[PDB]
RNA sequence: GUCACUGGAUUUCCAACGGGGCCUUUCCUUCUGGCUAACGAACCA
């Protein structure tokens, strides 16, 4: 059901390798073994970016079809993933959460951070696990940016990236935002790249 | 697991899935059966025979290519021994241990193992007695069996 | 040492369904595994299964659809008088209206509904539901 | 995991598995053909052979046994099968 | 040589093949001295899904090792001399019935001489070269069965075209159903 | 569950897990239903039209919600060359 | 037919379910009998 236009394209495979997403974790994991392509010498595992890409598309496919675009919740408590998920929130409806998730957000209707999303997106399942876990109490699906070593528990449809840091987290969120805008939305002819620089999603700090 | 110890070891031969073959060998079984009986008259057991054949001569396994397992062959040619080489070695060990127990009576571990060995022997002999490879009595005896190895 | 080998089969099956697996490797195989698997298939409690040939006792790989709660063996295999089959089905089956006690009779391995219709009895074998 | 082809596992993981743990068990041992240059005679030795093998004559050597594959001695040629 | 190489005086095809045998017996460095001891019991005709008909030659048993030394040669010239036919050699094996309180016989009954050993010998003769490297059996969700025979990779040319034939050879004999596959 | 004359009793019939084909209980709160958008040619996902899956809490608990999506998506023609039926 | 009890299936529905026979390499052996082969290969009850 996926047209040949949806195929990888060399432009995108450039951004990913430039962003170094394909570089994977040394300790792999049993559930993340399919996303491995091959291991480098000196113990560095090469993620299969075509599987990276296709998942990203399937992920962006599910963000889409959520009837109200604000319900989709992008969560990062990591610094690298913070300015990323704010931008994803600005383009797509997507009410975000950066830094502290605070517990009792999906449970505990009396709290001020209360949400009832119909989807959750998570940069790091390890660091964000509070959100994944609460998610599992309310029947909420979850998208996850995962490395090779990441908790698979209560996460549907993971996107293998890098997630140790640098540009990969920014890219996968950038590309995520790009593809949900092409799907439904208005971008309309994915043939042409994006006006928006991918460096808008990134970590800042000084 | 192990009978007389706690060992769970699985170390064993995996016999290939083949009835026939190796497609390459084609050395004409009566040619190997000849080599079988030669080593038989040379004073070898079926066990060390099929190893010598497997190491130097090819001969993956003699049940294949000759249609008959090694011991059976020695019997049809009449080289079959009195007590099976099964038993022969157990009684060999048992006698070899008891000789050690005679000069050292203070070795209790030796006294322990001799029990284990002779237990194995009476079980084995019962079997061979049931299927009538041994006479209806037989019954390994500690004093007498020293000559049964020699 | 192995004793039943049916009881190892229905165990690996019942263990796998519960862990959510869709397929199970059985070993060894035997005519009674086959016949049991057969009465289980023909009511739909498993998918198809495929015997493997190793030159010794065989293996089996069975495909599990879910929908099976427990498949289990009764050891020892008790002689079951014909009226007692009612009494067996009451104990170990979840309701009168479904589930199967499976016997072994001179008329062949079957379930108790068949044996009821064929008016036959013998040693009980296991259950499935 | 949770659904897989047991009837057709990959030949990469079936090769790394233990001898008896293959879908159907089978030996990992091979056989050789060996000549020393001093005789034209061919001798076929089993890879793991426990007996120190000589060719038909001359008592050179062929292999010496170990806990693993027999060790072929010095210069010799060995083909497979 | 015409009627003697037959043994049981009929029939049409067998005499036809008999004259195709002796014809090949004309060359005698080898192709005569080797072919003469090997006679056969009889033959059967069986259709295939393709328009080509299958010719299955029955063989006496222990002679079966003689037809094996030739085989390739003999089935090459027989498929030459009779074109449009697939030629295969099957040994005729006695099947004794499973003893019971009703069908029972003295002298035990050997393993070979059992229905399953014979049907497991048919699969071995039908393919004749290219030893079987495995087997399966599919137990289908509707209650039927399919033997999957796994053939070797060497010299599988000598068979490749006849695989839909062997199948229908087996089905008219046994009542069972076959499939084949190759290693990789 | 039918009754005496052909009639539908049993006030409700639960969903079934797509991976396990196990009933999804009303109190199963780790259970998840996934809605994937259907596309017309060149993007533009169709609103109101989904290819949907339902997973049981057990599977999402066990860590298999990911690999079971893949096997399902490829089967239902979502992905290609991701999931592998042999290992 | 009385406005739950009862009489029958028009070989056609559909369906299941169970029983007995045969055929396929296959009911072995014996005893009695029937007919027959050039003294009782066969075959049948
Ligand atoms: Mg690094
Ligand atoms: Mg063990
Ligand atoms: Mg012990
Ligand atoms: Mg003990
Ligand atoms: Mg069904």
């Amino acid at each position: 059901s996926l047209p040949a236009t949806f195929d990888l394209t060399p432009e995108d495979a450039q951004l990913l390798l430039a962003a170094n997403t394909h570089l994977g974790a040394r300790n792999v994991q049993v559930h993340q073994e399919p996303y491995v392509f091959n291991a480098r010498p000196d113990g560095v595992h090469v993620i299969n970016v075509g599987k990276t890409w296709e998942k990203l598309v399937l992920a962006a496919r599910i963000i889409a079809a959520i009837p109200n675009p604000e319900d989709v919740v992008a969560i990062s408590s990591r610094t690298f993933g913070q300015r990323a998920v704010l931008k994803f929130a600005a383009h797509t409806g997507a009410t975000p959460i950066a830094g502290r998730f605070t517990p009792g957000s999906f449970t505990n209707y009396i709290t001020r951070s209360f949400k009832e999303p119909r989807l959750v997106i998570v940069t790091d399942p390890r660091s964000d696990a509070q959100a994944i876990k609460e998610a599992s109490y309310v029947n909420i699906p979850v998208i996850a940016l995962t490395d090779l070593d990441s908790p698979s528990e209560f996460v549907d449809v993971a996107i293998p990236c890098n997630n140790r840091g640098k540009h990969s987290i920014g890219l996968i969120w950038y590309l995520l935002a790009r593809e949900v805008l092409r799907l439904r939305g208005a971008l309309v002819d994915r043939t042409q790249p994006w006006s928006i620089m991918p460096d808008l999603y990134f970590y800042r700090d000084p | 697991g192990r009978m007389h110890s706690a060992g769970k070891g699985i170390s064993s031969s995996a016999i290939p899935y083949s009835r026939n073959a190796p497609a390459w060998f084609k050395l004409s079984s009566e040619s190997v059966i000849e080599q079988i009986v030669k080593y038989a008259r040379k004073g070898l057991t079926p066990s060390q025979i099929g190893v010598l054949l497997r190491d130097a001569h090819g001969v993956t396994q003699a049940r294949v290519i000759t249609g008959n397992k090694i011991m059976r062959i020695l019997k049809s040619n009449g080289l079959a021994p009195e007590i099976p080489e099964d038993l022969y070695y157990l009684i060999k060990k048992a006698v070899s241990v008891r000789k050690h127990l005679e000069r050292n009576r203070k070795d209790k571990d030796a006294k322990f193992r001799l029990i284990l060995i002779e237990s194995r022997i009476h079980r084995l002999a019962r079997y061979y007695r049931t299927v009538a490879v041994l006479p209806p009595n037989w019954k390994y005896e500690s004093a007498t069996a020293s000559a049964l190895v020699n | 040492t192995r004793s039943s080998v049916l009881a190892d089969a229905l165990n690996a099956i019942n263990n796998a369904e519960k862990t959510g697996k869709r397929q199970v490797l059985i070993r060894p195989s035997s005519k009674v595994i086959i016949k049991f698997l057969q009465v289980m298939q023909k009511h739909g409690y498993i998918g198809e299964f495929e015997y493997i040939d190793d030159h010794r006792s065989g293996k089996i790989v069975v495909q599990l659809n879910g929908r099976l709660n427990k498949c289990g063996v009764i050891s020892p295999r008790f002689n079951v008088k014909i009226g007692d089959i009612e009494k067996w089905t009451a104990n170990l089956l979840p309701a009168r209206q479904f589930g199967y006690v499976i016997l072994t009779t001179s008329a062949g391995i079957m379930d108790h509904e068949e044996a009821r219709r064929k008016h036959v009895s013998g040693k009980i074998l296991g259950f499935v539901y | 995991v949770l659904v897989q082809d047991l009837l057709h596992p990959t030949a990469a993981s079936e090769a790394r598995k233990h001898k008896l743990k293959t879908l159907v068990q089978g030996p990992r041992s091979y056989f050789l053909d060996v000549k020393c240059p001093g005789c034209l005679n061919i001798t076929t030795v089993f890879s793991h052979a426990q007996t120190a093998v000589t060719c038909e004559s001359c008592s050179t050597i062929l292999c010496t046994p170990t806990g693993g594959k027999a060790k072929l001695s010095e210069g010799t040629s060995f083909r497979r099968k | 040589p015409q009627a003697k190489i037959l043994s049981q005086a009929p029939t049409e095809l067998e005499l036809q093949v008999a004259q195709a045998f002796v014809e090949l017996e004309n060359s005698s460095p080898e192709l005569k001295a080797e072919l003469r001891p090997l006679q056969f019991k009889s033959i059967r005709e069986i259709d295939v899904a393709g328009g080509k008909k299958a010719l299955a030659i029955f063989v006496p048993v222990p002679s079966l090792a003689g037809f094996h030394k030739v085989q390739t040669k003999l089935t090459r010239e027989l498929e030459k001399k009779f074109q449009d036919r697939h030629v295969i050699f099957l040994a005729e094996r006695r099947i004794l019935p499973k003893p019971s309180r009703t069908s029972r016989q003295v002298q035990k009954r050997p393993r070979s001489r059992t229905l399953t050993a014979v049907h497991d010998k048919i699969l071995e003769d039908l393919v004749f070269p290219t030893e079987i490297v495995g087997k399966r059996v599919r137990y289908l969700v509707g209650g039927n069965k399919i033997q999957k025979v796994l053939l070797d990779s060497k010299d599988v040319q000598q068979i490749d075209y006849k695989l839909e034939s062997f199948q229908a050879v087996y089905n008219k004999l046994t009542g069972k159903q076959i499939v084949f596959e190759i290693p990789s | 569950m039918e009754n005496d004359k052909g009639q539908l009793v049993e006030l409700y019939v639960p969903r079934k897990c797509s991976a396990t084909n196990r009933i999804i209980k009303a109190d199963d709160h780790a259970s998840v239903q996934i809605n994937v958008a259907k596309v017309d040619e060149e993007g533009r996902a169709i609103p109101g039209e989904y290819v949907t899956y339902a997973l049981s809490g057990y599977v999402r608990s066990r860590g298999e919600s990911d690999d079971s999506l893949n096997r399902l998506a490829q089967n239902d023609g979502l992905l290609k060359n991701v999931w592998s039926y042999s290992r």
